[PDB]
């Protein structure tokens, strides 16, 4: 017979980034006006620059 | 025009707020090596006649 429903484009709720991401603030629907997180080179092992 | 300049300056001050910090915790951590063999330090000394 005639086909009324056979499927279609399916909407997915979540996009799961399968990779390690550096820390970030809000972007997209909510944009964060504050400064980005400061990357601090702390907890050094060998003593450089001192 | 001079109002846009005044409003722009205020927005610059309000945007100077800091969010957070990010750093790695690695102090105190050392890599591990693997020893493949056990040192026994044993030698068997036997006479020629085996006595």
């Amino acid at each position: 017979g005639e086909i009324i429903y056979d499927g279609g484009l399916s909407s997915k709720l979540a996009d799961v980034v399968d990779k390690t991401t550096e820390p970030h603030n809000a972007d997209g629907a909510v944009k964060d006006g504050r400064i980005a997180p400061v990357k601090l080179d702390l907890e050094k092992q060998k003593l450089d620059k001192l | 025009e001079d109002m846009a300049k005044i409003y722009g300056a205020v927005a610059a001050v309000s945007k100077n707020v800091n969010s957070s910090v990010t750093y790695e915790v690695k102090r105190g951590t050392h890599e591990l090596i693997k020893v493949p063999t056990i040192p026994h330090n044993l030698v068997l000394i036997q006479s020629d006649n085996g006595k």
